[PDB]
């Protein structure tokens, strides 16, 4: 009907949708602008993040600065080692130990010391025999061991008709006759016996002596021979030989002593020869009494040329009271040739010998240069444990300031926070897009199309 | 045709000049000629309503048909006290409302003893009240007198006029209390 | 040309309505984030609050005064110095204490040769050491060092007799060198006439030897000898000397063994003029006769007036008595004894030195007791470790004065920046829109045009 103002009123629509246009937008440019300052939190944070590692680092760098870091790697191998110097100086006790047996070695071979002196010492004793003094007391050349044997010869022939044998003492008589020096010392062996005895013939002239032989202020009871003075004959037993036998060889300072030896001792068949390293075929062939020869090398062992079919090493008494006829010149300077090799022979052993000495005195440098090294070496050891000690020592002491890394820490779980708060703006900004649209678009629809025929009144 | 179609320049000039007040911050100063010059545009351009409507011989008729006519001269003086009374009610002819005179005046309608909220005016009273306090409570009897046992008003409601004066005095006087105390309190984090 | 386009009006009047409009929604807008940053004041000033309690929380522990320690590392030192003192000592102690253990092995070694020369004649047992009874007879040691590593000689020229033809003991081993005659005795036992020469190479050069023979050709073995020993003689060689076929074969025609009888009952020879008894072909029956050691030889001669010669001079003995056992009722101990004392003179200076390695025991304990007090010292002295733990209490707090002195460093430049740019931002929008007003307003210039120009 009448087209009056019934339609005006419809300019309120503009406004209801305006009310929410306000809002909509309102809210997604604030939470919009919300999601853009937490980025900016986040790259403000952000660039904290390397300043703090480089900070850390600088942490580092005071450890490294103050020897504060040193330790952390080294302390387990520490402990290794600390463990290798322990093996090092059980085997350096090992060393030690095996240090001290050449000790017992030096000890052992140096008995050759004792050896060589105790040697030496009677040998280097015998060296006093060439005049000393003489008669009452000349131990080497006119006496043994005691000083009474001028009184025995006036002492036991003081009654000479009673025995029952002639007799002037009777060591006194026995000597050697000429020939050479060295033969004196071989035929006491033999004939000691003859050397010291007063002989008689019948049991009670024997048992006589035992009794009567301290009377008179000598103790010695020796044994005694039983003979009786006399001379006979000694014909089928002679070897075929000229040069001298022991008959030869001893001088008669009483013929019957010739029968003396002969019966006690059957030297009729003996013969001399100077040295063993000579013929052999004159003795081995073997013909009807062929016998013994005798030889001496020294003053303390000789040999017998029995033949060759026998050759004995043969032993002597070391003093000995034979003697030979020997003319006084100058006695043993005439034959001094033949006593300094026995002498100076033990000379030339020491001197020469002495280079074991000196091998063994080399062995000694060697293993106390040894001994010097491993003592040296249980120096080293001690100073390579000083040096994992000080390491140990220190540690980190109380080089620590590092506080700042718990700043890190909390900076951290801040930062993990400030993201956390990111994606919940993550999510407020799809609330905003999925809230706005829909209401957006039901705001332009109604805005464009509700203008509509807006003044039409003719 | 091309009459009435301008109608439009007030409809929506008002709201070109009363959302200004409404956003300038008071913590800016200096208000008369700024906005003085931009209030008169408005009766530059509203003279044009007379003289546009062709004369159904210069523009005759008053001008003071404005609505707007109390926008002039709003925002002066009007800071720390808003409700600018002054000690006389009877002279309107004067356009100055400032005399010689000053002193102390009261804050509120009956509405809980406590300041204004939306006021309301009528002819034959010349004299303010709040919308809901003479409706809300009274209501019960179809009609209601004077305030207070006979004093000096006159009231018949069924016919009193929309009052939008007061209410842009409100915002001010509130906000003032915040902003200058918000600014303080700068001040008081400033030394901590 | 003229008049034709009334819409100029509208067209001039839209966009100053969207101008209008438009920056209205923008001054709320922009308006709305102050009041977040006011809220973000509000967090600062209540952190910052908190940190002011902060402050004195933590002074009351951050004193500084509980300083690193002033001399605890010197102690330290000290003591681990004190340490390695400890060691070095220790090292000292046990390798003195090593040395002076062999020392006393030296004893536990060397005790073996007291225990067997304590016999008579300085030694009997049946290990090598017999032979040690002279010096010289380093040749027979070494003979017998050597002899046994050939195939056949140890048992083609055996071993000296004590080894072999071993006597009973000491009161025989001295009979052996007569037994045997003294130079076989200290030589090597040949076997048989292949021995004789055969075996020279090894020794002869080397360690004194001799040998033996026999013979038994033509019509006569071995007359009757066993019997004819009837002078109160039971004892005898081959049975005291343990005899045997491999030994004593050839002994028979060399060294006229078969006169050596031992006795137990001594009785003189001087009883007899009566052996000058002849075998039937007129030579004497007996030829020889011992008892005790008092050995006498016969023998025979073939010119002269036929006298006899017997001689008294026998071997070496140590007793002629006629009792029991032991020999000697004056006094016991002899020079025998002084290598047997030897014993005693070990025992002073082993006791001596059992006592110095047991005193240096007691050096190596205290030693080692000394090194763990001061390693317990050292326990008591890291248990401080905790003590430092207060330095990191200490630190960790001063940082977190550090921490609380940034946030509000950084914060104050945070809210006061910001409230300047959000003013600001909001100043030049409250110029933008009075201007956009001044536009506005000269756009009703257009209004006096168009309805009555046209």
């Amino acid at each position: 009907d009448a087209k009056v103002i019934y339609v005006n009123e419809k300019d309120s629509e503009h406004q209801n949708a305006r009310e929410l246009l306000r809002d909509v937008k309102s809210r997604f440019e604030k939470e919009k602008s919300n999601q853009a300052e937490a980025q900016s939190n986040i790259d403000q944070g952000r660039k904290k993040v390397d300043a703090l590692n480089k900070t850390i680092a600088h942490l580092e760098e005071e450890l490294t600065k103050e020897m504060g870091g040193d330790k952390d790697q080294m302390r387990q191998e520490l402990e290794q080692l600390e463990k290798a110097n322990e093996k090092l100086r059980e085997v350096n006790n090992s060393l030690v130990v095996s240090l001290q047996d050449v000790k017992n070695e030096e000890r052992d071979i140096q008995h050759e010391r004792e050896s060589e002196l105790r040697t030496i010492s009677r040998s280097i004793q015998n060296k006093k025999v060439e005049l000393q003094n003489i008669a009452k007391g000349n131990d080497t050349f006119l006496m043994n061991f005691d000083r009474n044997m001028d009184r025995l010869l006036r002492t036991i022939e003081q009654r000479k008709n009673e025995f029952e044998t002639p007799a002037i003492g009777l060591g006194s008589l026995v000597t050697i006759r000429k020939g050479f020096e060295k033969w004196t010392r071989s035929i006491q062996r033999a004939i000691s016996s003859s050397l010291n005895a007063f002989v008689v013939s019948n049991p009670k002239d024997n048992r006589l002596f035992r009794d009567i032989m301290r009377s008179c202020g000598i103790r010695s009871n020796i044994p005694i021979v039983t003979y009786c003075l006399s001379q006979f004959d000694y014909s089928k037993g002679r070897a075929h030989g000229n040069y001298p036998t022991i008959v030869d060889a001893l001088e008669f300072s009483k013929p019957e002593i010739e029968c003396l030896f002969v019966d006690l001792s059957r030297i009729e068949r003996i013969v001399l020869i100077e040295d063993k390293n000579e013929a052999r075929n004159f003795l081995q062939r073997n013909p009807v009494n062929v016998n013994m020869a005798l030889s001496l090398r020294d003053r303390r062992s000789g040999f017998q040329l029995s033949g060759g079919y026998r050759l004995d090493t043969v032993t002597y008494q070391d003093k000995i009271r034979l003697k030979v006829n020997s003319s006084s010149d100058n006695g043993t300077q005439y034959l001094k040739d033949l006593i300094e090799q026995e002498t100076k022979e033990l000379q030339n052993i020491r001197d020469r010998y002495e280079e074991k000495l000196s091998e063994v005195r080399s062995r000694l440098k060697e293993i106390d240069g040894r001994l010097k090294s491993t003592k040296n070496e249980m120096r080293k050891t001690n100073f390579r444990m000083t040096e994992l000690k000080m390491n140990v020592g220190k540690v980190v002491d109380t080089g620590i300031l590092n506080s700042k890394i718990n700043e890190r820490k909390n900076q951290e779980q801040a930062i993990a926070s400030y993201e956390a708060a990111k994606e919940e703006l993550g999510l407020k900004i799809e609330q905003i897009a999925q809230e706005a649209q829909p209401i957006k678009e039901q705001y332009d629809s109604t805005k464009l199309a509700l203008v509509e025929a807006q003044d039409e009144l003719q | 045709d091309l009459s009435n179609i301008y109608q439009q320049c007030y409809k929506q000039i008002d709201e070109t000049i009363n959302q200004l007040v409404d956003s300038t911050s008071p913590s800016t100063i200096g208000i008369e000629e700024q906005v003085a010059d931009i209030t008169s545009t408005y009766k530059l351009l509203s003279t044009y309503e007379s003289e546009s409507n062709s004369f159904d011989p210069e523009p005759a008729t008053m001008v003071n048909n404005t609505d707007t006519l109390k926008i002039l001269k709003v925002l002066p003086y009007i800071w720390n006290d808003p409700t600018c009374v002054i000690p006389d009610l009877q002279n309107p002819a004067d356009e100055d409302d400032l005399q010689i005179e000053g002193g102390k005046i009261e804050l509120t309608c009956p509405i809980t003893c406590k300041p204004y909220e939306a006021p309301l005016i009528s002819r034959k009273c010349n004299h303010v009240f709040d919308r809901d306090g003479i409706q809300n409570y009274l209501q019960g009897y179809t009609t209601r007198d004077c305030p207070q046992a006979a004093c000096s008003q006159v009231v018949s409601m069924r016919d009193f006029v929309r009052d939008p004066i007061m209410e842009l005095r409100c915002k001010i006087a509130k906000m003032k209390e915040s902003q200058e105390q918000d600014k303080r309190s700068s001040q008081a984090i400033d030394v901590l | 040309l003229k008049t034709d386009e009334f819409l100029k009006a509208k067209e001039k009047i839209n966009e100053i309505f969207e101008k209008l409009n438009t920056i209205r929604d923008e001054v709320i807008k922009k308006k709305n984030q102050n009041e977040y940053y006011r809220g973000r004041t509000k967090k600062l000033q209540a952190t910052i609050i908190s940190t002011k309690e902060d402050f004195l929380r933590s002074q009351e522990i951050l004193a500084q005064t509980h300083l690193p320690e002033k001399s605890v590392f010197e102690d330290i030192d000290i003591k681990r110095k004190e340490i390695i003192n400890k060691e070095g000592e220790i090292r000292d102690l046990i390798s003195e204490i090593d040395a002076k253990a062999n020392a006393i092995n030296h004893e536990m070694r060397s005790i073996q040769r007291q225990a067997e020369s304590k016999t008579k004649s300085l030694t009997t047992t049946d290990k090598i050491g017999i032979l040690n009874q002279d010096q010289d007879l380093k040749e027979v040691r070494d003979a017998v060092l050597m002899v046994r590593e050939h195939p056949e000689m140890k048992d083609k020229i055996l071993e000296p007799p004590i080894m072999t033809v071993s006597a009973i003991n000491a009161q025989f081993a001295a009979y052996l060198a007569q037994c045997v005659d003294y130079n076989t005795s200290k030589a090597l036992t040949v076997v048989d006439s292949d021995s004789y020469k055969l075996f020279a190479n090894p020794i002869l050069d080397k360690f004194k030897v001799n040998l033996r023979e026999l013979s038994s050709a033509d019509t006569t073995p071995p007359v009757p000898a066993e019997t004819v020993r009837d002078l109160g003689f039971e004892g005898y060689l081959s049975d005291f000397i343990t005899g045997d076929k491999r030994v004593m074969k050839m002994l028979c025609q060399t060294s006229k063994i078969h006169t050596i009888p031992v006795s137990r009952r001594e009785l003189t020879p001087a009883q007899i003029k009566k052996l000058i008894t002849p075998r039937p072909n007129g030579k004497i029956l007996f030829k020889r006769i011992i008892h005790g050691n008092r050995l006498v030889d016969i023998k025979q001669s073939a010119y002269g007036s036929k006298q006899v010669f017997p001689t008294d001079v026998s071997i070496k003995q140590t007793n002629f008595y006629q009792g029991s056992i032991m020999s000697n009722e004056q006094k016991i101990r002899i020079e025998n004894e002084i290598i047997n004392l030897k014993n005693e003179y070990n025992d002073r200076k082993s006791t001596l030195d059992a006592l110095s390695n047991q005193k240096s025991g007691y050096r190596h304990e205290l030693s080692e007791l000394a090194s763990k007090n001061d390693d317990i010292n050292r326990e008591a002295h890291q248990l401080n470790e905790i003590r430092k733990k207060y330095t990191m209490r200490k630190s960790t707090i001063e940082t977190l004065r550090e921490k609380l002195d940034q946030l509000k460093r950084e914060a104050r430049k945070d809210v006061s920046q910001k409230i300047k740019d959000i003013d600001d931002q909001i100043q030049q929008l409250l110029l933008k829109q009075r201007h956009l007003l001044s536009k506005m307003a000269s756009s009703m210039k257009s209004l006096k045009n168009c309805q009555k120009e046209l």
